C-alpha cells in the first residue's frame, strides 16, 4: 500500500549509511533521518522484496537495522527515526564500506535482488584513511554492488565521489549542497533506484 | 593397628609395607598423605641430602616445623616445646621430639639420631600416596609416583 | 530520571539558577554535562573507543559502534583457554583437542596435542598444534614444542612464504602462522596459542573456542548440540582420541596437593591486584587471570616459570586493549635479551630483520611488540 | 584377521590412509581425524563406526548431554524445551523460556543472560525496569538495601516495585501497598512456603525469600526489553554490564553505580582486594573453617544436582557473605546462600534435603497449632509446592516456581488451608 | 536474672563466640544462652528463648517415619526429668528436674521405646 504515490515492490536489498560526523548538525541530521523514514515509507518493507538496512557510521558502523532482521515496516520507522545523533568529529566512508562489504554483504543468499549502498557523505575522510577506499568500492563492485554516493553537505568530499562512480558502471552521484535537497530531489532518488530493479 | 614408615639411617627409607631404599633429596618431599582427600601432609625436609626437619602441613594453612636440632617453628617464627594446638601436640616423648595428631591420625618421632617416624592410622589403608608408599599389604607395589606410574628406579619415584 | 521518588519534602536550601544541572559539585549547563565511564568524566563529544568498535558520548550517553571485533583464543598456561567470546575457562585434558575447527566451510582445522607438563595431576598444557589449512592442499603444520615448525612432517626453515602461509619468527621466539589475513596463530612453544581470527569466521567455529558469535552461554556447545553444564563434559566431547581417559573432576585447586607453595602463590600472584596494573584494571577484570595465575604457580615444576607466564599473559591482555603496563624488573620477571640485542619495551619490528632491507617493498602494518629488539642504527 | 569384515592395513604410498589410530567413533565420527602416520591397521566398514565394542551403526549411535548415551529416539527435557536424540545430534525445540534475576547473598546479582558478578552497594538501585530506551516504561523495580555496604548481619534490604499503578513496597520481612496499582485484576500475593511469590502482571513475577534474595521472572515479552542490574535479557550474555549511560563496562562496580537512583548517595568504592574479604585473608582460622563449611555445595546430597547447575558461583557466594558477615547466633548468611543454591536446584527437578538438627536447623513446630494441642497443621518440607489452592486463591493462578522449600501445611482434601488462622479448616469457612 | 546474675554467663557470650568463627554452625552462640536457661529452670524459672531465627532447634525427623507423620516428637524448652520409658520403667532420682530438648508427649498409655524412638503400648517392649 503505497503512502503517498510509490512503492517500488521489487526484490531489492538496500542499505543506509546515514553520517554521524558533525559536519551534520542536530537538525541537520534529523533532517537525514526525515529522509531516509520518507524514503523506506516508498518501499516495499519486507524480506521477500525489499531489503532496509541503516548503518550509522562515526568511525565504526553503528548498524541499528539489519537487512536480514524481520519486523513489522512501522516498527522500523520508528527504529529509523530514533537513529541517535553521534556527533563525531571525523567519520570514515572507508571503514563504513569495509563494515557493509565484510558483515552486512559478504554472505550471498538471494541473488533474485540487487545490492544497493547509499552513502550519504557529509565531511571529508582524512588522507591517511583513504588507503583502501579503492580496494573496497572494487570489492563492492565484484560483489554485485552499486554504490549511489550523494555529497549532502558543501564539506562533503567529492573527490570520493564520481571516483565511485569511475570505478563502476552504475554508480551514480547525487551531490547536493543542503539537507534540503534531499526532499527536492527524494522522488528523483527513488526513481533512479527503481530503474535498476532486479524486479 | 597402625603401619609405620621411618626414614631412618642416613639417607634411608622404609615404606608403610617394608619396601625400602636410600634417597638423599633436598627438596622436603611428601612423607605420607592421601592422594585424593589430601587434608594434611608430612613432608620430611631434606639439606645437602641430609634429613633435616619434618613439617606437618594440614590442609593449605597450618604449617608446623619440627627440626631434628629440637628447634619449632610456625613456618615464620620459633615456638617452644610443649607446643599443644589446633592438633598436632608436638612433645617430648622419650627423649624423642614427639608430634601427635590423633584427629587425622599419625604420629612423628624424631630421636637423637635424627631417624624420623610416622605411624598412620588404618582408615588410610590403600589411601596413602605419599613418598612413605601407598599403606597396601603389598609391598612390592610402593613406588607409585605422583604422576600414577608404578616405577621401579627408587630415585625417580622419590623425585 | 527516576521520577515519582521525590516525593518526601521541601527543604529551604540552595540550587541551580533556572536550568543549570547540578553537577558533580558545580551547577554547569544543561548540554556541557559530561558522560560517565570508568569513573572518568568526559565532554560531550568525546570519542572512546573500544576495541574495534567507537563510543561518543552524547548527552549523558555513550552511542557505541556495534561492528565485530577479531576473536582470540588464546590457550596459555596450564589449560587455560579463553574462547573468542571471552570464557576464561580451564580443562586439563590429556589427549588431542579440537581447538578451532571452520565447521561451515571448512579452512582450518587446529588441533591441540595436550600432555602432562609436570609431576602435579593438574598440570596439563598443549605442547604442540596441527594447523591443517585444507586450502594449500592438505597441509599439516606442526607448530611443535620449542616452536618447531614442521609442514608434512618435513621440517621447514623459517620464514616461509607459501602461497598464503606465512610462518615467520616473531620478535620473541614464537612462530606467527599467518594465513590470508584470516588467521595469525601465534605460538611460543610452549604453551601459548594466540589464534587471532577475523569476523568473517563470526558464529562459524567449533571444538573449545567454541562458537564466535559473540555471547559466552553458547561456548560450551559440543558437536552434539546441547551445551554442556559441567567444563569436563564439554572438554571430553571435544576429544580426537576414543582412548584417552575421560576427564573427570577438573580439579580447581592444585595448591592443596603443595601446600609448602601457598605462601609464594598468594603473595606472588598479586601484582595483577596490585596498583602497578590498576592501569589495566578497567581495561580487563584480573579475576580469571589472578585465578590462572594461581593455579599456574602452585601446579607447575617451575614456580616462577609459571608465575612469568601467566603475569605476562595478563599483560598482553592489557597491551592487546590500549593500556600498556611495565611489568618487567627483577622481583618480577625480565626479558633478559641476548648480547646487542635490547629490551626497549614497545619497539618496532619492521626496521630491522636486514630481510626487510633486502625487501624495502614489504609494508609495516605492525604494533609495538615489547620484544628483544636491535638498538638504532643496527 | 578377524571375521565377518575384511581387514585392510594401509596403501603404503605416502602414509595417507586412515589406520587404526583413526577409529570413528560415532563422538569422534563428526570429528575431524586424527594426525598421526598410517598405522597399517583394521577399521570398520566405510559408512560404519566402531563405537562400544565395535561396529555399530552409523545413523544408530547414541547421543550424549552428561556423558550419559542416549539411545536414538531418546529425549531430554532442558530448560522448557525438548529434544531428540537423532543422526548422534539433538534436535532441540525453540522456546525462550522465563528468565530470573536473582539477588544471590548480600551483594551479589544474577543476571537474566546469566552472568553473575559482585557489586557491594548501600544505595537504592535499579533491578528490573522497562524504562530503557524509545519504548515505553511499563514496571520498575528497586532493590534499596540498607546497612549492606559489606555482606553484614545487620542487612535488610528494601525492595521498591514501581508496577503500572503504585509501589509494592517489600521492606522487611512483609508487603506493604504503599499504592494501588489501577489495574487489580492481575495482582496476586501468594505466601507459600518461604516465600511470598507476587504475580505483579501477566509475566513479571517476584519471588522473595523475605530476608535478602530477590528474584524476578520474565517471559518472551520483556525479552530484550528490560535493563538495570539484570542485563538485557537478550540471550546474549557478554553485554549485560551496559551502564545507564549505554556503555559496556568492564568492572562490575561501575556498571552497577551507574544505575544508583539517587546521584548524590554514594560510589561504592573499587574495592582492590579480589576474594575473602574483610576477617578472611587476614584470619586463616576464619577463611579456613569458611571454605570448609561452605562446601556443602559438593556434598554427596547435591552431587546430583552439581551437574545439572554448576556450584562455583554459589561457592564464590558462599565465601563471600561469611568471611564479612560476622555470623553471632543469626547464622544466616550462610545458610541463605545454601538456600538459595537449593531453589535453583529444585528449580530443575532436583529437590535436595540439606538442613539438619545441626547444620542450619529450620523449625516449623511454632505454627504447628502451639495454641493448643500443637497438632501436626504445619511440616517443613524441601519441596513444599509453593501455589496452593486455598481459602484466598481457591483458583489455580499460575505461579512463576514450581515447589519451593519452607513450612508447607500438608491438609487432606478436605479442609482445605486456610488463610488467616493460617490452619486447614472446612472449604465452608472460606469467604 | 533478678534470680541469678548474668554476668557471668555475659563474660562467656561475649568470650567464646568472639573467639568463635561461628560458619552455618551456630552453637559456639547458642550453647551459652542455652546453659543459661538450663540454670534458669534449675530455679524453676522456665524460658522459652528458642525462636525460628533465633537458634532454631527443630524435631521434624524424629516423627518422619515410614507410616507418614507421627506428630509426636516435639521441642518443649523445659520438658521433664527423666520419664519411665520401656528400657527405664521404674523412676530414677535425676540430679536436675527439667532439660530441654525433644521429647515425644506420648498420649497416657503405650510409653516411650528407646530404639525406634517411638511410643507403644508397653507389652511390645521388655
Ligand atoms: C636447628 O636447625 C635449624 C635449621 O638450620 C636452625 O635454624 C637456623 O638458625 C640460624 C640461627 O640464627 C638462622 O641463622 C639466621 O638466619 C637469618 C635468616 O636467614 C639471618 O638473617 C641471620 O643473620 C642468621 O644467619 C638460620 O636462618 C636458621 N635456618 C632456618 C630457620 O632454616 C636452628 O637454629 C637449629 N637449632 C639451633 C638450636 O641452633
Ligand atoms: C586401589 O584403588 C583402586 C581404584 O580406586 C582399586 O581398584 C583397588 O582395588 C585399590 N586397592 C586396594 C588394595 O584396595
Ligand atoms: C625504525 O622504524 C622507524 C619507524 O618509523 C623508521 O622510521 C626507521 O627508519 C627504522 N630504523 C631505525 C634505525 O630507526
Ligand atoms: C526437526 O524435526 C522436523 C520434523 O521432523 C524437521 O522438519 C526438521 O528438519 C528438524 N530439524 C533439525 C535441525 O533436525
Ligand atoms: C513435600 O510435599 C509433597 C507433596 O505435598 C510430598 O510428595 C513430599 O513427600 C513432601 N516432602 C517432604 C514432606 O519432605
Ligand atoms: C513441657 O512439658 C510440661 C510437662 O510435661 C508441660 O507442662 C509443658 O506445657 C510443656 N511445654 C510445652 C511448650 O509443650
Ligand atoms: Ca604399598
Ligand atoms: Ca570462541
Ligand atoms: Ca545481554
Amino acid at each position: 500500500p503505497p503512502l503517498h504515490d510509490f512503492y517500488c515492490s521489487r526484490l531489492l536489498d538496500l542499505v543506509f549509511l546515514l553520517d554521524g560526523s558533525s559536519r551534520l548538525s542536530e537538525a541537520e541530521f534529523e533532517v537525514l533521518k526525515a529522509f531516509v523514514v520518507d524514503m523506506m515509507e516508498r518501499l516495499r518493507i519486507s524480506q521477500k522484496w525489499v531489503r532496509v538496512a541503516v548503518v550509522e557510521y562515526h568511525d565504526g558502523s553503528h548498524a541499528y537495522i539489519g537487512l536480514k532482521d524481520r519486523k513489522r515496516p512501522s516498527e522500523l520507522r520508528r527504529i529509523a527515526s530514533q537513529v541517535k545523533y553521534a556527533g563525531s568529529q571525523v567519520a570514515s566512508t572507508s571503514e563504513v564500506l569495509k563494515y557493509t562489504l565484510f558483515q552486512i554483504f559478504s554472505k550471498i543468499d538471494r541473488p533474485e535482488a540487487s545490492r544497493i549502498t547509499l552513502l550519504l557523505m557529509a565531511s571529508q575522510e582524512p588522507q591517511r584513511m583513504s588507503r583502501n577506499f579503492v580496494r573496497y568500492v572494487q570489492g563492492l563492485k565484484k560483489k554485485k554492488v552499486i554504490v549511489i554516493p550523494v555529497g549532502i553537505g558543501p564539506h562533503a568530499n567529492l573527490k570520493q565521489i564520481r571516483l565511485i562512480e569511475k570505478q563502476a558502471p552504475e554508480n551514480k552521484a547525487f551531490v547536493l549542497s543542503s539537507v534540503d535537497e534531499l526532499e527536492q530531489q527524494r522522488d528523483e532518488i527513488v526513481s533512479y533506484l527503481c530503474d535498476l530493479a532486479p524486479e | 593397628s597402625t603401619a609405620r614408615c621411618s626414614l631412618f639411617g642416613s639417607d634411608f627409607v622404609n615404606t608403610f609395607d617394608g619396601s625400602m631404599y636410600s634417597f638423599a633429596g633436598y627438596c622436603s618431599y611428601l612423607l605420607a598423605g592421601g592422594c585424593q582427600k589430601r587434608s594434611f601432609s608430612i613432608i620430611g625436609d631434606f639439606q645437602n641430602g641430609k634429613r633435616v626437619s619434618l613439617s606437618v602441613y594440614l590442609g593449605e594453612f597450618f604449617d608446623i616445623h619440627l627440626f631434628v636440632n629440637g628447634t619449632v617453628t610456625q613456618g615464620d617464627q620459633r615456638v617452644s616445646m610443649p607446643y599443644a594446638s589446633k592438633g598436632l601436640y608436638l612433645e617430648t616423648e622419650a627423649g624423642y621430639y614427639k608430634l601427635s595428631g590423633e584427629a587425622y591420625g599419625f604420629v612423628a618421632r624424631i630421636d637423637g639420631s635424627g631417624n624420623f617416624q610416622v605411624l598412620l592410622s588404618d582408615r588410610y589403608f590403600n589411601k596413602t600416596c605419599g613418598l612413605c608408599g601407598n599403606f597396601n599389604i603389598f609391598a612390592e607395589d610402593d613406588f607409585m609416583t605422583q604422576e600414577g606410574t608404578l616405577t621401579s628406579d627408587p630415585y625417580d619415584f622419590a623425585n | 530520571h527516576i521520577n515519582e521518588m521525590c516525593q518526601e519534602r521541601c527543604v529551604d536550601g540552595c540550587s541551580c539558577p533556572e536550568g543549570q544541572l547540578l553537577d558533580e559539585g558545580l551547577c554547569v549547563e544543561s548540554t556541557e554535562c559530561p558522560c560517565v565511564h570508568s569513573g572518568k568524566r568526559y565532554p560531550p563529544g568525546t570519542s572512546l573507543s573500544r576495541d574495534c568498535n567507537t563510543c561518543i558520548c552524547r548527552n549523558s550517553q555513550w552511542i557505541c559502534s556495534n561492528e565485530e571485533c577479531p576473536g582470540e583464543c588464546l590457550v596459555t598456561g596450564q589449560s587455560h583457554f579463553k574462547s573468542f567470546d571471552n570464557r576464561y575457562f580451564t580443562f586439563s585434558g590429556i589427549c588431542q583437542y579440537l581447538l578451532a575447527r571452520d565447521c561451515q566451510d571448512h579452512s582450518f582445522s587446529i588441533v591441540i596435542e595436550t600432555v602432562q607438563c609436570a609431576d602435579d595431576r593438574d598440570a596439563v598444557c598443549t605442547r604442540s598444534v596441527t594447523v591443517r589449512l585444507p586450502g594449500l592442499h592438505n597441509s599439516l603444520v606442526k607448530l611443535k614444542h620449542g616452536a618447531g615448525v614442521a609442514m608434512d612432517g618435513q621440517d621447514v626453515q623459517l620464514p616461509l612464504l607459501k602461497g598464503d602461509l606465512r610462518i615467520q619468527h616473531t620478535v620473541t621466539a614464537s612462530v606467527r602462522l599467518s594465513y590470508g589475513e584470516d588467521l595469525q596463530m601465534d605460538w611460543d612453544g610452549r604453551g601459548r596459542l594466540l589464534v587471532k581470527l577475523s569476523p568473517v569466521y563470526a558464529g562459524k567455529t567449533c571444538g573449545l573456542c567454541g562458537n564466535y558469535n559473540g555471547n559466552q552461554g553458547d561456548d560450551f556447545l559440543t558437536p552434539s548440540g546441547l551445551a554442556e553444564p559441567r567444563v569436563e563434559d564439554f572438554g571430553n566431547a571435544w576429544k580426537l582420541h576414543g582412548d584417552c581417559q575421560d576427564l573427570q573432576k577438573q580439579h580447581s585447586d592444585p595448591c592443596a596437593l603443595n601446600p609448602r607453595m601457598t605462601r609464594f602463590s598468594e603473595e606472588a600472584c598479586a601484582v595483577l591486584t596490585s596498583p602497578t596494573f590498576e592501569a589495566c584494571h578497567r581495561a580487563v577484570s584480573p579475576l580469571p587471570y589472578l585465578r590462572n595465575c594461581r593455579y599456574d604457580v602452585c601446579s607447575c615444576s617451575d614456580g616462577r616459570e609459571c608465575l612469568c607466564g601467566a603475569l605476562a599473559s595478563y599483560a598482553a591482555a592489557c597491551a592487546g586493549r590500549g593500556v600498556r603496563v611495565a611489568w618487567r624488573e627483577p622481583g618480577r620477571c625480565e626479558l633478559n635479551c641476548p648480547k646487542g640485542q635490547v629490551y626497549l619495551q614497545c619497539g618496532t619490528p619492521c626496521n630491522l630483520t636486514c630481510r626487510s632491507l633486502s625487501y624495502p617493498d614489504e609494508e609495516c602494518n605492525e604494533a609495538c611488540l615489547e620484544g628483544c629488539f636491535c638498538p638504532p642504527g643496527l | 584377521c578377524r571375521p565377518p569384515m575384511v581387514k585392510l592395513v594401509c596403501p603404503a604410498d605416502n602414509l595417507r590412509a586412515e589406520g587404526l589410530e583413526c577409529t570413528k567413533t560415532c563422538q569422534n565420527y563428526d570429528l575431524e581425524c586424527m594426525s598421526m602416520g598410517c598405522v597399517s591397521g583394521c577399521l570398520c566398514p566405510p559408512g560404519m563406526v566402531r563405537h562400544e565394542n565395535r561396529c555399530v551403526a552409523l545413523e544408530r549411535c547414541p547421543c550424549f548431554h552428561q556423558g550419559k548415551e542416549y539411545a536414538p529416539g531418546e529425549t531430554v527435557k532442558i530448560g522448557c524445551n525438548t529434544c531428540v536424540c537423532r543422526d548422534r545430534k539433538w534436535n532441540c525445540t525453540d522456546h525462550v523460556c522465563d528468565a530470573t534475576c536473582s539477588t544471590i547473598g548480600m551483594a551479589h546479582y544474577l543476571t537474566f543472560d546469566g552472568l553473575k558478578y559482585l557489586f557491594p552497594g548501600e544505595c537504592q538501585y535499579v533491578l528490573v525496569q522497562d524504562y530503557c530506551g524509545s519504548n515505553p516504561g511499563t514496571f520498575r523495580i528497586l532493590v534499596g538495601n540498607k546497612g549492606c555496604s559489606h555482606p553484614s548481619v545487620k542487612c535488610k534490604k528494601r525492595v521498591t516495585i514501581l508496577v503500572e499503578g503504585g509501589e509494592i513496597e517489600l521492606f522487611d520481612g512483609e508487603v506493604n501497598v504503599k499504592r494501588p496499582m489501577k489495574d487489580e485484576t492481575h495482582f496476586e500475593v501468594v505466601e507459600s512456603g518461604r516465600y511470598i511469590i507476587l504475580l505483579l502482571g501477566k509475566a513479571l513475577s517476584v519471588v522473595w525469600d523475605r530476608h535478602l534474595s530477590i528474584s524476578v521472572v520474565l517471559k518472551q515479552t520483556y525479552q530484550e526489553k528490560v535493563c538495570g542490574l539484570c542485563g538485557n535479557f537478550d540471550g546474549i550474555q557478554n553485554n549485560d554490564l551496559t551502564s545507564s549511560n549505554l556503555q559496556v563496562e568492564e568492572d562490575p562496580v561501575d556498571f552497577g553505580n551507574s544505575w544508583k537512583v539517587s546521584s548524590q548517595c554514594a560510589d561504592t568504592r573499587k574495592v582492590p582486594l579480589d576474594s575473602s574479604p574483610a576477617t578472611c585473608h587476614n584470619n586463616i582460622m576464619k577463611q579456613t573453617m569458611v571454605d570448609s563449611s561452605c562446601r556443602i555445595l559438593t556434598s554427596d546430597v547435591f552431587q546430583d544436582c552439581n551437574k545439572l547447575v554448576d556450584p562455583e558461583p554459589y561457592l564464590d557466594v558462599c565465601i563471600y557473605d561469611t568471611c564479612s558477615c560476622e555470623s553471632i547466633g543469626d547464622c544466616a548468611c550462610f545458610c541463605d546462600t545454601i538456600a538459595a543454591y537449593a531453589h535453583v536446584c529444585a528449580q530443575h527437578g532436583k529437590v535436595v534435603t540439606w538442613r539438619t538438627a545441626t547444620l542450619c536447623p529450620q523449625s516449623c513446630e511454632e505454627r504447628n497449632l502451639r495454641e493448643n494441642g500443637y497438632e501436626c497443621e504445619w511440616r517443613y518440607n524441601s519441596c513444599a509446592p509453593a501455589c496452593q489452592v486455598t481459602c484466598q486463591h481457591p483458583e489455580p493462578l499460575a505461579c512463576p516456581v514450581q515447589c519451593v522449600e519452607g513450612c508447607h501445611a500438608h491438609c487432606p482434601p478436605g479442609k482445605i488451608l486456610d488463610e488467616l488462622l493460617q490452619t486447614c479448616v472446612d472449604p465452608e469457612d472460606c469467604p
